[PDB]
């Protein structure tokens, strides 16, 4: 159970340095990696920085790439210069051990967008509306990506459907769906929580009916 | 540079049979008598999680059903047998021939009983309306099979000026999907019409669900 | 195993 996590700005403009940390917690052992997502679903291979301080790049980014770590912060570090909008992606760190040779455990990924525009917290919306009652929450007018939706601080968790987002007007809108009991709403509370990273901000919203 | 093929890019099973899947490297990435040949399960929200490393041997904390083998250029992965859970995007991934690279994924859907959506449609929120700005949301739930119509009937009449779409990947344990139609216009091209629909035109019924409401 | 650029080597 070691355990990695990144974190860095999930904004950046272009022709700007992207900086990104990765955090490991459960114990000069192995290889470190940079791994990422493309919008459009395709990995590709960013690099390591080895236990012996010794780096790997893909020769596609060779130029623009950098890869330290410090291991009295038990931490390791991505530096990628120059970015375009073709580096927008969620960018992981995994490690290699020797036990596997391949990419054993894994961050839970964070998003970095490359982009001018600005930072846009979003409006939370209820969507008020049998033995089953759907409730809902519009989430519009963000940027950028990602947002994350839970419901009752995430005591509520079946039923729920949360939406890929979609771009208009320079902007996201994603919807979220949730069933319950229809005996115990409205009688028993219900609050849709929204967390929007990159502008660090948290909206509960209640559906009244 | 070496690319890995992998082959189907998406291929549908139903729940007990057997999934196979395809990766060919154009060169070899084989060392030391061993295969740098690996495998990764991806849902979303999800990073990728090892299955097979080395080209056959099953992570350590993986479920005996998944297994592959291959060697030097031609490699796959097979579940057997397959369970909702297993509903996801399937990866290769070479580290041992400079550039390392994964295929570009297979996704796995999983067959089942074909199931009706469930319809909910839903009003402009009194916030929205309050800061000025309209939108009417329409949620198909929890559907099989993944082809599904809708259609928003303003008055009796079609609109295509404002309508925006979005589906899910397979649910992990019902192995339904489900969709979400939204609809925008400000606060006034909104209050100049008053009949508002969805039309859920999906397989399981050979007429339309229809769900509306009034302004 | 030991990786140099890429690939594994003793």
């Amino acid at each position: 159970e070691v355990q990695l996590q990144e974190s860095g700005p999930s904004l950046v403009k272009p022709s700007q340095t992207l900086s990104l940390t990765c955090s490991v917690t459960g114990d000069t052992s192995g290889y470190w990696n940079w791994i990422r997502k493309f919008p459009g679903n395709k990995l590709e291979y960013m690099g390591y920085i080895s236990y012996s301080g010794s780096t790997y790049y893909n020769l596609s980014l060779r130029s623009r790439i950098s890869i330290t770590r410090d291991t009295s912060k038990n931490q390791y570090y991505l530096q990628l210069n120059s970015v375009t909008t073709e580096d927008t992606a969620t960018y992981y760190c995994a490690l290699i051990t020797t036990t596997t040779y391949a990419m054993d455990y894994w961050g839970q990924g964070t998003s970095v967008t490359v982009s001018s525009a600005k930072t846009t917290p979003p409006s939370v919306y209820p969507l008020a509306p049998n033995s089953m009652v759907t409730l809902g929450c519009l989430v519009k007018g963000y940027f950028p990506e990602p947002v994350t939706v839970t419901w009752n601080s995430g005591s509520l968790s079946s039923g729920v459907h949360t939406f890929p987002a979609v771009l208009q007007s320079d902007l996201y809108t994603l919807s979220s769906s949730v069933t319950v009991p229809s005996s115990t709403w409205p009688s028993e509370t219900v609050t849709c929580n929204v967390a929007h990273p990159a502008s660090s901000t948290k909206v509960d919203k209640k559906i009244v009916p | 540079n070496i690319v890995l093929t992998q082959s189907p890019v998406s291929l549908a099973v139903s729940l007990g049979q057997r999934a196979t899947i395809s990766c060919r490297a154009s060169e070899s990435v084989d060392g030391y008598g061993n295969s740098f040949l690996h495998w990764f399960q991806q849902k979303p929200g999800q990073p990728p999680k090892l299955l097979i490393y080395l080209a056959s041997n099953l992570n350590s904390g993986v479920p005996a059903r998944f297994s592959g083998s291959g060697s030097r250029t031609d490699f796959t992965l097979t579940i057997d047998p397959v369970e909702a859970d297993d509903a996801a995007t399937y990866y290769c991934q070479q580290n041992n021939v400079d550039p390392w690279t994964f295929g570009g994924g297979t996704k796995l859907e999983i067959k089942r009983a074909d199931a009706a959506p469930t319809v909910s449609i839903f009003p402009p929120s009194s916030e929205q309306l309050t800061s000025g700005g309209a939108s009417v949301v329409c949620f198909l739930n929890n559907f099989y099979p993944k082809d599904i119509n809708v259609k928003w009937k303003i008055d009796g009449s079609e609109r295509q000026n404002g309508v925006l779409n979005s589906w899910t990947d397979q649910d992990s344990k019902d192995s339904t999907y489900s969709m979400s139609s939204t609809l925008t216009l400000t606060k006034d091209e909104y209050e100049r019409h008053n009949s508002y629909t969805c039309e859920a035109t999906h397989k399981t019924s050979t007429s339309p669900i229809v769900k509306s409401f009034n302004r | 195993l030991i990786n140099t650029n890429g690939s594994w080597h003793i």
